[PDB]
């Protein structure tokens, strides 16, 4: 009846598919997040340390924020990918607190360890944190004071909040000069339409970072330059900027036109018609007096010798993102027809000068007060100093990006976490149930942000935190820790502020990161 | 159930275990089907060593070819165990278990239970035991009919060897068996009858010797070869040197004392030789006409052989345990171990003692006894397989004829026993029996399985097996009404029936009894088994 | 196993119609729609079909840009010929380019004089055959002694195009696979 | 007695074929082996269920506590499990609700029938028993209905419909996600005094646009849609025109070229001079007619050329690619226009209306928002999800797909009436079937009783996930049904659940009639197939 | 053989394999008894022709012109 000697049993899952039951896997998932958490533990704070990562392709990448550190390390574990997703989400939405949101997410998982060791299943502890966030977000809104009541100046607001962003970086001593760059850069943008692509920074080598300069114009980097370059004047007084999407090339990318002729006299006409058409396009541009011609697609060789004669500047092979930044500065839009041009579409600038830095040449527009864009030429010693300072000012721009939309001041230095925690402790004592110990653990998890500020500074943490617990018994606000005077005090007197969106999205993202892998008990991996 | 327990195993159950026992049975049956009968085919067995051994015995085929199947090893032990005590009926057990399984398996496919089928074989077996009492015939041994023993000897010898070897080797067995019967009527096969190998002129020159033949002779040339009247002496004492239980050095001091102590080696031997000389002085009369021979079970020192050679005493050393237990039966003397107490009564008698040698070996012949109580069968042969073929033929022939003298009955063969049980089981009233229910086919299955044996004899002759039973069936239909008790047979020469009473074909009593009993037990146990498996530590 | 695959793999759109009466419609028409789509892709890729007698300024575009094609990595093979009219092998290779151009319309066939190609090129090394693909030189071939020399044939040139990955092995246009109609006629009669 | 004879049917079917018939023990091998995956769907059941992370061979990680999404990716070698796999997929594609009951009720019928097969009851009789028990179950569910709804238009009435469905998946978010789904359905349904004759509804009406970052409370409803796309050419006016006519062209805006390939042929140089202006005047004749009627937005599916884009920039016409064909027709439903592969000219009847189009960043990426106010819409809506992780937003999408699939399950048939949930009607069916088994004497009565015992897992699985003792609240719940008030008894999930009694109407937990009928039928048909098979034949790899 | 049976008729494949298995079983029972296969197959053909002379008398004729639904249902149910 049977087909053969024996019949081995079937494994239900595929051969090699890992699976496990019980409380061991969720503890392993929590320990996996804590293992990723320990890498970013000493990074938190102004006195924190950077992290050096080298991937398989052997490209050095130094960073301080946890957004790109987790992007470099390709994470296999799904539970450890939760910290990476919120870090990119925090980087995409706000742009600040990418390290603290991962530390708070792991600390809630760390404080959930002994409750999971108890018989309480994960559906109780999820309800406690989810109930606590509903009061924490409201308490941050109640502690948010408005700036217009004092009738202060608007220029000093951006400088005050951007000073906090330049901590824990290479800039904190040179922040007196570079904070004016990003504040004046973002103010040139339109308040209604604030764009993230108009703040592109070129990774130009050479030079010290303090030698940079902020200009309302935009640069592009010299392009291919067929013979013709270094004959035109590289300095103009009031040049007219022109942009053309049409490809000025003698049938380079055009489709192959099958020309068929049957006469010798017409062969002289058809070969001169190529010269006749291309010169008609040059003469039409010549009549308008366009002193600076630009194009995304390449410029022909004959045009360079023609524009070199009448001191007309030309450049091609510009990218779409860089060319879009030019149009926001120089006014009129792009036209791809030489006959449909108009004087009114041309731009203008009060000064123009080409100067070399780092053995590279960059054309710089100058004197453009009507420009709704900006540029930054960060120069730096190595290549990672440029990239680190690049993403640092991108985070500084991200603070003033969101500060203009909504103007809310909140405490800093770990103070906002403690006023929220002690309020939840006052709310927890009236519960008298299982949710009391959970909310007290949520209050203990918010205390961790003051810890790493003190651990990286070298001072003992248990003594100073007990001093704050004695200080927060009475009514007090903007009470945290500082490092200059080596003694705690009023942060408002010390003049340090932050936005409220950083703390709100951090608590929601950290609790959502916690509830994702506390609402599971198994991780199956095929293959 | 076995795969999750054992990570590696094999399991057959409920259809393959039944097919295995039947397929292995039909496979092993086809091997020994052609050998059964007088016109069967011979079968040689050559291993990797290259030696050759030829015989038709199923035991030699089974106990020399290694077998892997779990069913056949039980058929091997069953075929071997039945033959090891009885000496006949080896292939008959294989054919019964080889046929009874396939004949019952057709009804297992129909859906009959194995338990009630084997219940029918057991109650049918009891009917055959009751039928053996009526089927057998009484024979009185006081007549001492030598022609009756000749016909029994040709039954087994014609099956193994041809008529040329049967006619010359038949009276060799009859003369050996004629001396077995005595007043005490105690049968003795292993001690009395023996077989010895000897490469000589041909197998046809096998002769019967009434006395005990020995495979050794006189070492020295001067010792006598032929002796007319030799009085034997049995001594189990060892007359060479003995190392003496921890005894160590003959600490000699001077050179003269060295050889003086070396001469004491002879004193222990000469103390025993003097008792033989004192015994020879009593029987010293007619010394040239008469003689004396000494047979020792252990070795004799070569220094002492010259003592026997001077007195013309024949010396034979290193005899077997069995030969010392046979000299009293042949020569009529008595055995002795120690040399202290001797007498002339223990000495035997022999009428002729001579030696003949070929190549390097030498044989001693003893014969012409006054009243020999035992004898030997010295078989001649050409090749080693010729001796092995004569070994199995004489081993199976002596056991078959010896069992006739044990009891007072004998069973005629040639299919008379199987054909008689067929009509008995198929015509007997079932109300007399205690079996009911689905035992209808169990009687028919075992009754029909017995018919395949006598036609297997026909399958070797080439005739049609179903047609040569037509007149056999018609004979028994009229024999019951004709008022004449006769038993039919199966003659393969002409392809017609015969009478084993006048032709001389016979079979022993305990062969067919133990065969069906051993076959029914093995076949029943194989049917009830419904699962095969292998498991263990290795 | 291959007997089931030979019904579809070893028959073009013209040969697949033979199995319309024998094989199932859904089994056959499912593959004919697949092969019909492949034929349409080759028609869109047929941007060439005659030898492009170019000059140098243009080389920097025709030879190399083309090799990038769409840059969907739509690469395009570009066979260059540094012609030299004094050599006998050059005129033979020019005939092979025009013959292959009429068949393989997707592959670009480029020709230029060798004296105008490289400054002071060795005349002994001409004729030269270069094969560009995605801007990279796949093969820098030397004079045609490898391809038989003076006795070079069209069959040898088509075999070289298969080695560099320009044409598939089982292409119906290759003379090795394009059996004559009289050849297939004898096979059906003797079958 | 060392090597076996090797099963002399080995000349028959090859070694790769494995037979696992009965008598040998197939039923015992199967019902058991599948208990591992039965516990997977059992642990993921209820509002407190645990989601399961499934990493496929490609590496796309998913985390979903359903059953259809999990078993689709699990490569399962066991054939008897696969009967339960695609049987659950039938519930997903047809009704979109009840995947879990099916994987649980179908497996429990095999688990509870261990007593019938082990006692020695015939397999053929068990199939006849569950079939007759299935018929009695379908007839009896109609009598226990108390939620006969006839309005099915207003938003507050859907609180008894959508919120029980959303309360199962991620119980913590009820009011927020129910507001998004309920407000989406109100935008989908048209404004009318009496809409009848089975109005059309489809799952493709309500779409889900996933945006990275942002708390779940900051989400909002959009009547149009939102694409991750870069606008080109200009900035919008956003209040000046007050309304915009949007033309959707299947073919691109370019000179009409044929399918067969052509090229440019010029016999003389006179045509060479006019060819540069001929292409400009050709499109100008076709582009000027579009601007006369005031089409302030054009949507071309294929790639738009630069010559066509240049003429549109000066007039201030919005352009958009929309390469995929499925999402191209959904934009037409918003404006209320038809596709036009012909260029032609814009007509007033075929052109729709759109209030405004504005561009911003929601999660850092620039997107195009087609939100309109005071306009007429028909079967179109979107829900902008804000979340911390992409892994969590994937589960919100399927939860919304199951929510709107229930709307398809209501409006497509004539009645999608409610039933008491939270372990209320399941225990009632145990009492009905217990009384039904005594009415019909016969050997099949044992099958009728064991069919009722399989419904026990529904109440206790909510208690097991709640960390409660099954032997206390489950027998205490039977005492509450002794005797309307006894019908609305259910399983409580709270710290005060020691009593084990909570009224259903306080929170309005309800289930669908058609969903449970289709689930019980597919569950019985799944168990019918597994109990009917006796031999299972495998193959190599 | 089952392919040719299912091709022309479409029913009775299980009867073909059982008849061939039983015919070889019942025939091999007699081949082991010393009977040649030739006369065994000769008896099957005479038995086959005898069954056709039994089958043509065993069949029954009905009138399908009425097109009754009851007979087609029970025939289809079988
Ligand atoms: N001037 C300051 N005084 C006190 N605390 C500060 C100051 N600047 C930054 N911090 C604290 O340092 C912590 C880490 O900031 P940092 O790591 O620089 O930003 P991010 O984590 O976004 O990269 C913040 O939680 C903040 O409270
Ligand atoms: N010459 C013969 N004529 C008829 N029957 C014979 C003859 N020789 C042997 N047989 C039958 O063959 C059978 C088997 O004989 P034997 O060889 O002694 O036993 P086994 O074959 O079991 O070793 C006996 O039953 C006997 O009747
Ligand atoms: N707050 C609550 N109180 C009581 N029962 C609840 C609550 N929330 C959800 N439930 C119950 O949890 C069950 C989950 O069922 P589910 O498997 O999601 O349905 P389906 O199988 O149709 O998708 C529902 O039947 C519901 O009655
Ligand atoms: N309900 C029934 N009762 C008794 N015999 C039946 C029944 N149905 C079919 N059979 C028998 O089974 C045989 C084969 O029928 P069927 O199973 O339909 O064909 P196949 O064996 O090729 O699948 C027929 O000869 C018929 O006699
Ligand atoms: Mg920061
Ligand atoms: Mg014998
Ligand atoms: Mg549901
Ligand atoms: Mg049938």
């Amino acid at each position: 009846m049977n087909f053969g000697s024996q019949t081995p049993t079937i494994v239900v899952l595929k051969e090699g598919t890992d699976a496990s039951q019980g409380k061991g896997q969720i503890i392993s998932n929590i320990n996996a997040c804590v293992a990723v958490q320990e890498a970013l533990k000493p990074t938190l704070g102004p006195l924190g340390s950077d992290i050096l990562i080298v991937t398989s392709n052997q490209k050095t990448t130094i960073s301080n924020d946890g957004a790109t550190i987790l992007k470099l390390l390709d994470v296999v574990h799904p539970a450890a990918k939760t910290l990476v997703d919120i870090s990119r989400a925090q980087d995409a939405e706000v742009g600040d607190g990418t390290t603290s949101v991962t530390i708070l997410a792991g600390e809630l998982m760390k404080e959930a360890k002994p409750f999971l060791e108890e018989g309480i299943s994960s559906h109780l502890i999820m309800k406690g944190y989810r109930k606590a966030v509903s009061l924490a977000v409201e308490k941050i809104n109640e502690l948010a004071v408005d700036i217009t009541s004092e009738k202060s100046s608007g220029r000093e607001l951006l400088e005050r909040c951007a000073r906090t962003a330049m901590s824990s970086k290479l800039i904190h001593n040179n922040a007196d000069f570079f904070v004016k760059m990003c504040v004046d850069a973002v103010l040139s943008l339109d308040r209604n339409d604030l764009d993230d692509k108009l703040i592109g920074i070129k990774k130009i080598p050479g030079g010290a970072m303090e030698e940079s300069l902020f200009i309302n114009g935009v640069a592009f980097k010299k392009t291919f330059s067929y013979a013709g370059f270094e004959q035109q004047p590289k300095k103009f007084n009031n040049p007219k900027i022109l942009s053309l999407n049409v490809e000025l090339e003698l049938k380079a990318e055009k489709d192959n036109a099958e020309v068929r002729v049957e006469h010798v006299e017409d062969y002289q006409a058809i070969v001169d018609a190529e010269w006749q058409l291309i010169f008609e396009k040059l003469r039409q541009v010549e009549e308008t007096g366009a002193n600076i011609v630009l194009s995304k697609l390449p410029i022909g060789d004959l045009a360079t010798q023609f524009f070199a004669d009448r001191n007309i500047f030309c450049a091609g092979r510009v990218s779409a993102d860089d060319m879009n930044r030019v149009i926001q500065a120089v006014g009129g839009s792009i036209q791809s027809t030489t006959s449909d041009i108009k004087p009114e579409h041309l731009g203008t600038c009060a000064l123009f000068e080409e100067m070399q830095i780092g053995s590279e040449r960059y054309n710089l527009f100058q004197g453009c007060p009507q420009a709704k864009t900006c540029t930054l030429l960060l120069r730096g010693g190595a290549e990672q100093v440029i990239a680190e300072v690049e993403r640092s000012l991108h985070d500084a721009i991200m603070i003033v990006k969101r500060a203009l939309q909504n103007k809310l001041i909140v405490a800093g230095g770990g103070a906002t976490e403690m006023e929220v925690s002690k309020c939840l402790r006052d709310y927890s004592k009236t519960i008298a149930g299982k949710q009391q110990m959970i909310i007290n653990a949520f209050a203990k998890a918010l205390e961790v942000i003051p810890r790493q500020l003190c651990e990286n500074a070298g001072f003992d943490a248990i003594e100073i935190l007990n001093k704050l617990r004695l200080a927060h018994s009475k009514g007090e606000k903007w009470y945290g820790v500082v490092f200059e005077t080596e003694n705690i005090g009023d942060n408002f007197a010390k003049f340090v502020w932050e936005p409220a969106l950083v703390k709100i999205n951090a608590l929601n993202s950290a609790t959502e990161a916690t509830n994702l892998i506390l609402s599971v008990d198994e991780t199956i991996t095929n293959k | 159930s076995l795969q999750l327990l054992n990570p590696k195993a094999e399991s057959l159950r409920r259809d393959a275990a039944l097919k295995v026992n039947v397929t292995s049975a039909e496979g092993l049956q086809s091997v020994l089907e052609t050998n059964l009968g007088p016109k069967g085919t011979l079968k040689m067995l050559v291993d990797g060593a290259g030696n050759i051994k030829l015989t038709k015995d199923g035991k030699v085929l089974l106990t020399e070819m290694q077998i892997q199947s779990p069913t056949a090893v039980l058929i091997a032990r069953a075929a071997a165990a039945q033959d090891e005590i009885t000496g006949d009926g080896t292939t008959t057990v294989v054919c019964l278990v080889g046929e009874l399984l396939r004949q019952a398996h057709r009804f297992i496919q129909e859906g009959v239970h194995p338990r009630i089928i084997t219940d029918g074989f057991e109650i049918a077996r009891k009917e055959s035991m009751k039928f053996l009492d009526e089927f057998k015939i009484s024979k009185t041994n006081l007549s001492n009919d030598r022609e009756f023993l000749l016909q029994v000897a040709r039954s087994s010898l014609l099956t193994k060897v041809d008529a040329d070897l049967t006619e010359v080797l038949t009276p060799i067995v009859t003369d050996a068996v004629l001396s077995v019967y005595d007043a005490q009527a105690d049968n003795l096969d292993l001690h009395m009858v023996e077989i010895m190998q000897m490469q000589h002129l041909s197998p046809k020159d096998t002769t019967f010797i009434k006395g005990l033949v020995l495979d050794h002779g006189g070492r020295h040339p001067d010792m006598p070869t032929r002796v007319k009247n030799a009085y034997v002496l049995i001594l189990n004492v060892s007359l060479e040197y003995e190392k003496t239980e921890v005894n160590s050095g003959f600490f000699y001091s001077s050179a003269d004392q060295r050889d003086k102590l070396a001469a004491s080696e002879r004193k222990f031997v000469d103390a025993k030789l003097k008792k033989i000389i004192d015994l020879k002085n009593e029987v010293c009369g007619m010394d040239p006409d008469k003689g004396f021979v000494i047979i020792n079970q252990k070795g004799i020192d070569p220094m002492s052989l010259d003592v026997f050679a001077k007195h013309n005493i024949l010396a034979l050393r290193r005899a077997k345990r069995r030969n010392m237990e046979r000299l009293q039966l042949v020569t009529g003397g008595e055995a002795q171990n120690s040399v202290e107490d001797l007498s002339p009564q223990i000495l035997g008698f022999s009428g002729l003692v001579y030696q003949e040698t070929i190549g390097e070996e030498k044989f001693t012949y003893v014969t012409e006894n006054t009243d020999p109580k035992s004898c030997t069968i010295l078989i001649k042969g050409s090749t080693h397989y010729a001796l092995a073929q004569t070994k199995d033929a004489v081993r199976d022939g002596l056991r078959a004829v010896a069992n006739v003298l044990k009891d007072k009955n004998i069973i005629p063969g040639a299919g008379a026993f199987y054909i008689a049980l067929s009509r008995y089981l198929r015509s007997a009233n079932m109300n007399k029996l205690g079996a009911k229910g689905k035992t209808k086919t169990g009687i028919e299955a075992f009754a029909e399985a017995l018919l395949v044996i006598p036609k297997t004899l026909v399958k070797n002759s080439g005739f049609d097996p179903l047609d040569v039973l037509a007149m056999v069936e018609d004979e028994l239909d009229d024999a019951q009404d004709s008022d004449e008790t006769r038993y039919v047979g199966v003659d393969l020469n002409i392809g017609d029936s015969c009478d084993p009473t006048i032709e001389g074909i016979w079979d022993s009593y305990r062969v067919l009894r133990n065969a069906i009993t051993g076959a029914t037990g093995i076949a029943s146990n194989l049917l009830l088994c419904d699962e095969l498996l292998r498991a263990g530590r290795s | 196993a291959k007997q089931h695959e030979n019904r579809l793999e070893d028959k073009d759109l013209s040969d697949l119609e033979e199995l319309e009466d024998d094989e199932d419609e859904d089994f056959l028409e499912a593959y004919k729609i697949k092969r019909l789509n492949e034929i349409r892709k080759l028609q869109e890729r047929s941007k060439f079909g005659e030898v492009f007698h170019i000059n140098k300024p243009e080389y920097n575009k025709e030879v190399t840009l083309a090799s990038q094609g769409k840059k969907d990595d739509g690469g395009v093979y570009v066979f260059v010929h540094l012609s030299l009219q004094s050599k006998l092998q050059s005129r033979i290779l020019s005939h092979l380019f025009q013959s292959a151009a009429c068949k393989f319309r997707e592959i670009k066939f480029v020709e230029i004089p060798a004296n105008r190609a490289i400054e002071n090129y060795p005349e002994s090394n001409c004729p030269t055959l270069i094969v560009y693909y995605r801007g990279e030189v796949i093969k820098n071939m030397i004079t045609l002694l490898e391809l038989g020399g003076n006795n070079s044939k069209m069959e040898d040139f088509e075999d070289f195009m298969v080695k560099v990955g320009a044409v598939a092995e089982g292409d119906n246009r290759l003379i090795m696979n394009r059996d004559d109609e009289e050849s297939r006629e004898e096979r059906k009669l003797h079958y | 007695s060392l090597r076996l004879p090797q099963n002399p049917n080995a000349g028959l079917f090859k070694q790769g074929y494995n037979s696992y018939s009965n008598a040998d023990g197939q039923i015992i091998k199967s019902i058991a082996a599948i208990r591992e995956l039965h516990q997977m769907c059992l642990t993921s059941m209820g509002p407190c269920g645990r989601n399961k992370i499934i990493v496929n061979h490609l590496g796309k990680i998913i985390i979903t506590n359903d059953a259809a999404t999990m078993l689709r990716e699990l490569d399962i070698v066991h054939p008897a499990v696969k009967v339960l796999v695609m049987a659950t997929e039938q519930q997903k594609i047809d009704m979109g609700d009840g995947t879990n009951l099916v994987m649980i009720l179908a497996g429990e019928l095999l688990n509870v029938s261990e007593k019938l097969i082990s006692m020695g009851l015939s397999a053929v009789e068990i199939i006849q028993g569950y079939n007759m028990a299935r018929k009695f179950t379908l007839k009896e569910l109609d009598e226990m209905v108390v939620g006969e709804i006839t309005d099915k238009n207003d938003k507050n009435e859907l609180l008894k419909m959508i919120k029980p469905v959303i309360s199962s998946k991620k119980y913590g978010s009820e009011d927020i996600l129910s507001e998004l789904v309920s407000e989406a359905v109100s935008h989908v349904l048209p404004v009318a005094q009496q809409a009848g004759e089975i109005p059309y509804f489809n799952v493709d009406s309500i779409r889900v646009v996933k945006i990275m970052g942002g708390s779940l409370s900051n989400s909002t409803v959009i009547k149009g849609m939102v694409f991750n796309r870069e606008p080109e050419g200009h900035v919008k006016s956003l209040s000046e025109d007050k309304k915009h006519k949007v033309a959707v062209f299947t073919c691109p805006l370019d000179i009409a070229n044929t399918e067969t390939k052509g090229t440019v042929l010029l016999h003389n140089a006179q045509e060479m001079l006019d060819f540069s202006k001929g292409e400009e005047k050709q499109i100008d004749a076709m582009m000027k007619e579009i601007a006369d009627m005031g089409v302030e937005c054009i949507v071309a599916g294929a790639g738009v050329g630069e010559l066509a884009l240049h003429y549109l920039n000066r007039y201030g016409i919005l352009v958009l690619k929309v390469p995929s064909k499925f999402e191209l027709r959904r934009l037409c439903r918003v404006c209320g226009a038809t596709p036009l592969p012909r260029l032609g000219a814009p007509t007033p009847e075929e052109l729709g209306l759109v209030e405004t189009v504005k561009t911003m960043e929601i999660g850092g990426d620039r997107v195009t928002v087609f939100k309109q106010e005071q306009g007429e819409i028909s079967r179109t809506s979107t829900i902008i999800l804000r979340g911390a992780t992409q892994n969590n937003l994937d589960d919100i999408e399927r939860a919304i797909d199951d929510g709107v699939a229930a709307v398809k399950g209501l409006m497509k048939p004539s009645g999608g009436k409610l039933l008491p949930g939270a372990g209320a009607t399941e225990i009632e069916l145990i009492s009905r079937i217990t009384k039904y088994g005594e009415r019909t004497p016969g050997l099949l009565q044992l099958a009728i009783k064991q069919f009722a015992v399989a419904f026990e897992v529904v109440p206790r699985t909510l208690a097991e996930t709640a960390g409660l003792d099954v032997n206390e609240v489950l027998p205490n719940l039977y005492a509450a049904h002794n005797v309307t008030d006894h019908l609305y008894k259910g399983v409580d999930i709270d710290g005060e659940s020691d009593e084990g009694v909570k009224d259903i109407r306080e929170e309005n937990i309800y289930d669908m009639l058609a969903t449970k009928k289709f689930a019980i039928n597919v569950a019985t048909e799944a168990a019918t197939t597994v109990l009917s098979i006796d031999q299972i034949i495998m193959a190599k790899k």
